[PDB]
């Protein structure tokens, strides 16, 4: 009866929305004082297995990070046929949730793609030289081509982690000291 | 003061994540070691506000010229955002002394 | 942001008159960019003291 009521919902979006934002960070976590693969290095740790296998499967952070942009995704769409195409789409922050959104969604369905290229190759071919069908795999960051599906979803990311950062203005207006300072921010932003 | 340092501070945590995330696979591979780790992100972006971070901190030696682009971005974005920032802090404290 | 070098102009033959051109577009560019901040400004105060 106390986690149905009002603020106690509010505090229990906030705290969802602190732990993805903290998922966020701790993702990049072994990189923090050095990568420690290098682009002209190759690393498999299992001697049978390509390179582009390491680079490619999910972890469970990204799981869980995409699990939290699907129940965003289905809260949003929830939401805008409430509401319609005429209420939802009049408010301009709509259009940044829903960017961020569709940027995550394309930055995970670039790296599924790739995942699956190299899941195919590494089936079909299960130390000579290899064939011309799967020599375009097992090779460093100097020799990927500049649209690589990889680095599309790397390039795509980085903006969406960025953009998602400005769900702090959904529960700013709760408090007593940062509520007047946005809405004097939204004042001065029409000119 | 107290309280637009924490836009500040969120603004730049953002942005420090996102280019961190950006180019910490070309550690080896940039003309300097800028956006590389959390370190050195922190200070580019710290030192972005003075004109002390120069532009060719975000360029790659690949040709993959996508993430370098994407790099462009984020920095002229941060760049201008911080100077939104300031300005509505400008006027913030010119509004807390005319009272 | 003041990121671009004052050498951005000029060039290695002896055309000073192409080179002179193109430090007083420059110079014009940072003083009007300057003016318009500057207007800017004022703007986002009279849009906050109503
Ligand atoms: C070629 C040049 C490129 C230009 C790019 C520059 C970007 C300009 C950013 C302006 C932000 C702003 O003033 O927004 C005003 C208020 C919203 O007002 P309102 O109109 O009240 O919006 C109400 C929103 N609502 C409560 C309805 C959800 O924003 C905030 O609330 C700030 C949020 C604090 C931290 C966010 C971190 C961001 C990291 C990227
Ligand atoms: C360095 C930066 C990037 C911080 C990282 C993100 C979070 C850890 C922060 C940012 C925004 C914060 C929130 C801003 C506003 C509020 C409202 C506050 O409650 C009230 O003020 C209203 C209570 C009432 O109704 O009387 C509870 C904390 C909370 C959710 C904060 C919780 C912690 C948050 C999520
Ligand atoms: C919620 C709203 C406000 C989002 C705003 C959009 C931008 C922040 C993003 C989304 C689309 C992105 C662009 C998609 C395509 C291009 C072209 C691309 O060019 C190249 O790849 C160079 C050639 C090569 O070597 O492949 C580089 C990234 C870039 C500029 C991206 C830059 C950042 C953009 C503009
Ligand atoms: C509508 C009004 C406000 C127009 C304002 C006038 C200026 C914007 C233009 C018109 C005349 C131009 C000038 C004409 C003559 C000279 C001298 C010339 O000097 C040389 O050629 C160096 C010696 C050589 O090697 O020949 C270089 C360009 C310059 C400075 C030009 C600079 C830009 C000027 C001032
Ligand atoms: O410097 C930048 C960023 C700085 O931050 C920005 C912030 C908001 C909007 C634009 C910004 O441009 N870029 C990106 C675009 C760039 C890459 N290739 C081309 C080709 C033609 C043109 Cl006309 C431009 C370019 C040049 C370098
Ligand atoms: O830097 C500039 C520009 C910068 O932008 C301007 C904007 C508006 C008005 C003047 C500006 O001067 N120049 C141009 C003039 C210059 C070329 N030969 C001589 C000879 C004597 C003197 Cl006294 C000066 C010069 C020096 C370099």
């Amino acid at each position: 009866k106390i986690m149905r009521g009002p603020f106690m919902k509010f505090v229990a979006h906030a705290a969802s929305f602190t732990i993805f934002l903290g998922l966020l960070v701790m993702n990049a976590a072994d990189r923090f004082e050095g990568t420690k693969l290098l682009p002209n290095e190759t690393s498999t740790d299992n001697a049978k297995q390509l390179f582009r296998m390491k680079t490619s499967c999910f972890s469970w952070m990204e799981m869980l990070i995409i699990s939290w942009v699907i129940g965003m995704i289905w809260a949003e769409c929830k939401e805008i046929w409430t509401q319609g195409p005429k209420e939802y789409l009049f408010e301009l922050w709509n259009m940044l949730d829903f960017g961020m959104l569709a940027i995550f969604a394309a930055s995970f369905i670039a790296r599924f793609m790739a995942f699956w290229h190299a899941s195919k190759a590494q089936s079909i071919i299960d130390k000579v030289t290899l064939g011309d069908n799967v020599k375009y795999y097992n090779l460093a960051r100097i020799k990927w081509d500049p649209s690589d599906p990889q680095i599309i979803s790397e390039g795509l990311y980085a903006i969406a982690v960025v953009l998602s950062f400005s769900r702090i203005a959904y529960i700013l207006p709760a408090n007593e000291s940062f509520g007047p300072l946005q809405i004097s921010l939204g004042r001065t932003v029409k000119d | 003061i107290f309280k637009f340092m924490v836009i500040f501070i969120m603004v730049f945590v953002a942005f420090m994540i996102g280019m961190f995330n950006l180019y910490s696979y070309y550690i080896g591979a940039k003309q300097n070691e800028a956006f590389t780790t959390v370190e050195e992100s922190f200070k580019t972006l710290f030192w972005a506000i003075f004109g002390l971070s120069e532009v060719k901190s975000v360029v790659i030696n690949y040709n993959h010229k996508f993430i370098e682009n994407i790099g462009y971005v984020l920095y002229g974005v941060y760049n201008v955002t911080m100077v939104i920032v300031l300005l509505n802090m400008l006027i913030a404290m010119i509004n807390s002394s005319f009272q």
